[PDB]
RNA sequence: CUCAAAGAUUAAGCCAUGUGGUAAUUCUAAUCCAAGGAAAGCAGGCGCGCAAAUUACCCAAUCCUAAUUCAGGGAGGUAGUGAGGAGGGCAAGUCUGGUGCCAGCAGCCGCGGUAAU
């Protein structure tokens, strides 16, 4: 979360600790995203920081265009897999872990998002809304 | 606006391959098929419009429906269909049984009949 | 290497007096020091001229100018590619033009000074584009070449040959009364002559526009809304292929502007080409198939974008940014208070404000009825409804300007009032007038942001009000009402003559002062968005225009909006991205579902 | 003047436009999305590069396609656009002013360090 995130976010189950790799779901040239940090996460001895739906992470691209590899950039988690629970009572989950590469302000690097996108992320990051097909 | 299609079952929409000779698809070219969205044949509140046909009349009159009555645009043209729409025998000779539609030129009112076939 | 850039200088002659400064521009410029050409003196008109070729882009001259007469900007050579026409040296230049298409309606939207008016003339054949050059003696031939690569090229060949003669509904709303009297004699005469179409067309067109009463009146006599509509009538009646409308929503009320939009669209059905320019988004959305956005600084330049979709163009407009152009055309984004956002106070003040009983005012040709309502302190009430309903009459009675036929409202309160139609009738200059009302309001920082800096009143200060302009005068009047202290303030139709940025400056103005000062305000309006921002309650007027009317007590925002919008029968669901009203078509399932819920509009509120 | 080649080489790279419901299709009982769903031919543009034209007119001709006519056809046809040398090999003696192994010439051979074929 943080910059450019207009909205607050209700807690959702943390799915992705540091080291996790999600699918890159944009058209940027990136094939996956390797999580090295979660923004706005706190501190407890021994705890991995771990992201969830609509969290902004800091990632590198393990697989993808060489102009994207070997460096750290912001991304946003768009699909989960660890099931979480909404305030309408529902426990839900996607089939994959996936997020999209983005700028500190929260602008997509790419122009499409392939696959669905959870609403809690859509609601959080307007330029993600824009590029989303099926939401939730 | 997607049309229902008898026989699907489903109260949802689905996309089907459609062919010559079928509902919700009119082909542009010989042997063309199109994959098209279509609505299920099961009524839901997702419908803008239900299409009903009256089968039995109720106890009371509905104005634009029972009160009003509307002429069948065109009459029999083929020989034996004239024979049937009048019950005739292959004796009676058609020609003077064909329909005759009056229509005016202003001060010249005319009279047009089909052109019997078979 | 580095990207490419340019310099463009535009100087306002009104602002410039070389005597006081001296031709300081030449002396201070570093290029001229060296012996270069950047600023040349024109002995004739006695004006400074700045050549764009030799200028450095230093901006030294701009700072030195005592007034603020010179403006130099640096662009990435965005403007140079597109040059259509320029008025003269160091003046407004137009860039790109809007595409016309047959069988459809193409919209145009922009802030004032963009050249939307100019663009119409060029398409009309009234003015020939110079092409940012000499082109003058009818050189239509060169214009097609300039347009090559654009769809307008075909249109320009058509125009030169004069196969088509476009019909234009004139833009300047203030200018029209002077030009025509009668049309010659009375509106009725105009409609009979112009009617190339059906005899049905005379009757039908009048009925839909609500022109029935107005036929006997003369054009000069007409009120602003009436004046607009007669022009629209003539643009349907005419026989032609191309019908150009330039700002058809001006002066019109909320009900009427929607009506105008439908009728204009009917032209597309006969497959006649239509073009239209609008300041109103509600109106623009309904009319158009395709939309162009015009952007750039006012009076400096204005470029037309490539053609876009109806939905798409509107969405981009509200962002305040355009990607290809990469310009943030508007400094701040428009937002509406949620109503969660507002401050929470227990309101009464002295226990509630004053209250008015039933009132009636009858002219003898029109009758107004008012239902007893109450007003409270520190609140804001919107007044909506069609003109001729007695929205204006009601406010006057509260002002004490008018005496009620029945009912009475004698309050102890001090009232400040702003009239609806503003025509100058005060001798004196602008600064003198505003200073008499209150100085010190002029000192405040709020007033610098909203009035003084945007327009540049400093230059206006010497100018006469008779000599003045429409929109500029409007912002000044609204501010003046706020100039003096009063328990209650009354404003009538602040949106007139104003573009997008201008109105929204006003919206912030009324809400902020009222909240702060803890005073009450009544505002009359046609603009949906303006009412929403300012108000807490609303009064809706109903009845039939030019006949009778009725008023209601104040009711909550949700309640009042449902009633008003129910009269129109257009729902404005919500767009998820823009949070904008999204219009809903008649007979529908989604729209039908809403009718059963009672939601005409949506905001960041709970609701299905 | 008559005859007319023409964006293939670069990138088979990318392309603007020419009784009822429904956002909308010639609806049917990588683009537009009322979020549901629906969609390397002429000209002309971008790009690319060393490199290739007009958004025109027409069925008259040549023929073609549909049934007993004379419909259709950017197949086709008309127009628009669209031609250095004077040291030698080379043939000219090169002559007069400026330049000095600076500026420049020179396909090779070679010219050029005030008197330059
Ligand atoms: N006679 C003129 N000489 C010089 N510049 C002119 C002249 N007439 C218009 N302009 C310039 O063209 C621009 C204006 O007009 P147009 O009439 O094209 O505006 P619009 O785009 O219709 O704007 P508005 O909404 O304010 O009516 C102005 O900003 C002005 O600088
Ligand atoms: S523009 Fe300013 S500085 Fe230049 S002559 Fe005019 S008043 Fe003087
Ligand atoms: S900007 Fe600079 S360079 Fe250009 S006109 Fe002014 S002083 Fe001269």
């Amino acid at each position: 979360s943080g910059n450019g995130a207009q909205g607050t976010k209700f807690r959702i189950s943390l799915g992705l600790p540091v080291g996790a790799i999600m699918n890159c779901a944009d058209n940027s040239g990136a094939r996956n995203l390797y999580i090295i940090a979660v923004k706005g996460s706190g501190s407890r001895l021994n705890r991995l920081p771990a992201a969830s739906l609509g969290d902004m992470v800091m990632a590198t691209v393990k697989k993808g265009k060489p102009e994207l590899r070997k460096k750290v950039m912001p991304a946003i988690v768009v699909r989960q897999a660890k099931s979480w629970r909404r305030r309408d009572g529902v426990f839900l989950y996607f089939e994959d872990n996936a997020g999209v590469i983005a700028n500190p302000k929260g602008e997509m690097k790419g122009s499409a998002i392939t696959g669905p996108v959870g609403k809690e992320c859509a609601d959080l990051w307007p330029r993600v809304a824009s590029n989303s097909g099926v939401v939730v | 606006g997607f049309p229902m299609k008898q026989g699907v079952l489903l109260p949802t929409r689905i996309k089907l391959l459609l062919t010559k000779n079928v509902s919700c698809y009119r082909p542009r070219r010989d042997g063309e098929r199109k994959r098209k969205s279509v609505r299920g044949a099961i009524v839901g509140p997702d419908l803008a419009v239900l299409a009903l046909v009256i089968v039995k009349k109720g106890e009371q009159e509905l104005e634009g429906l029972t009160d009003t009555t509307v002429p069948k645009r065109l009459g029999p043209k083929r020989a034996n269909n004239i024979r049937k729409f009048f019950g005739l025998s292959k004796e009676d000779d058609v020609r003077d049984f064909v329909i005759r539609r009056e229509v005016t030129k202003g001060e010249k009112t005319y009279t047009k009949a089909p052109k019997i076939q078979r | 290497m580095s990207d490419k850039n340019s310099r463009i200088a535009i100087v306002s002659a009104d602002k410039c007096k070389p005597k006081k400064c001296r031709q300081e521009c030449k002396r201070s410029c570093p290029v001229v020091k060296t012996g270069k050409l950047c600023i040349e003196v024109t002995p004739t008109s006695k004006i400074a001229f700045i050549s764009e070729i030799l200028c450095i882009g230093c901006g030294i001259c701009v700072k030195k100018c005592p007034f603020d007469a010179i403006q130099i900007i640096n662009l990435p050579t965005n403007l140079e590619a597109h040059v259509t026409h320029r008025y003269s040296a160091n003046s407004f230049k137009l860039h790109r033009l809007p595409t016309p298409r047959p069988g459809q309606v193409l919209g145009l939207v922009g802030t004032n000074g963009i050249g939307k008016s100019t663009a119409l003339k060029i398409l009309a054949g009234k003015q020939k584009p110079n092409l940012g050059r000499f082109d003058d003696p009818p050189e239509w031939q060169e214009i097609i070449k300039y347009f090559r690569g654009s769809e307008l090229q075909n249109y320009f060949t058509k125009m030169l040959e004069d196969d088509i003669k476009a019909i234009i509904k004139p833009q300047y709303v203030d200018n029209i009364p002077r030009a025509i009297k009668g049309p010659v004699q009375k509106v009725g005469e105009l409609l009979k002559l112009r009617m190339e179409k059906s005899p049905e067309d005379v009757k039908r067109y009048i009925k839909i526009l609500q022109l029935e009463n107005v036929l006997k009146r003369d054009i000069e006599k007409l009120s602003g809304g009436e004046l607009q509509r007669f022009a629209i009538g003539m643009s349907c009646v005419q026989e032609a292929d191309v019908y150009m409308f330039d700002e058809p929503s001006s002066y019109l009320d909320v009900k009427q502007r929607l009506n105008a939009a439908q009728i204009i669209r009917s032209l597309l059905a006969p497959t006649k080409y239509v073009i239209c320019v609008e300041h109103d988004l509600s109106v623009l959305d309904y009319l158009s198939d395709f939309v162009c956005i015009i952007y750039g600084v006012p009076s400096v330049y204005g470029v037309v974008t490539l053609p876009a979709s109806v939905r798409e163009g509107i969405n981009i407009f509200l962002d305040g940014h355009i990607p290809a152009e990469n310009l943030r055309f508007r400094t701040e984004a428009l937002q509406f208070r949620i109503a969660d956002a507002t401050e929470d106070l227990q309101n009464d003040s002295a226990s509630r404000a004053f209250s008015y009983p039933s009132l009636k005012k009858t002219q003898g040709d029109f009758v107004l009825n008012v239902e007893e309502g109450e007003f409270s302190d520190s609140e804001i009430l919107v007044m909506m409804g069609e003109n001729g309903t007695g929205k204006t009459t009601l406010i006057k009675l509260l002002a004490g300007a008018l005496k009620p036929d029945e009912g009475q409202d004698i309050p102890k309160l001090n009232v400040s009032m702003k009239p609806q139609k503003i025509a100058p009738k005060f001798p004196g200059t602008v600064r003198q007038l505003f200073f008499k009302k209150i100085r010190g309001q002029f000192l405040n920082p709020q007033f610098q942001t909203d009035v003084v800096k945007p327009l540049r009143i400093d230059d206006i200060i010497d100018q006469e009000v008779q000599h003045l302009s429409g929109g500029e005068l409007q912002r000044v009047a609204i501010v003046l009402a706020l100039g003096i202290p009063a328990d209650i303030y009354l404003i009538d139709e602040p949106s007139a003559y104003l573009d997008s940025e201008q109105r929204i400056i006003c919206s912030k103005v009324i809400r902020r002062f009222i909240l702060h000062n803890k005073k009450t305000a009544f505002i009359v309006e046609h603009d949906f968005i303006m009412a929403t921002y300012l108000a807490d309650k609303v009064i809706v007027f109903e009845g039939i225009p030019s006949k009778n009317a009725h008023a209601r007590a104040p009711e909550s925002l949700l309640t009042g909006c449902n009633r008003f919008l129910k009269n129109l029968n257009v729902t404005f669901r919500r767009d998820p991205n823009s949070f904008r009203p999204r219009i809903n078509k008649l007979d529908s399932q989604m729209d039908k579902e809403q009718k059963s819920s009672g939601n005409y509009f949506f905001l960041d509120n709970t609701g299905i």
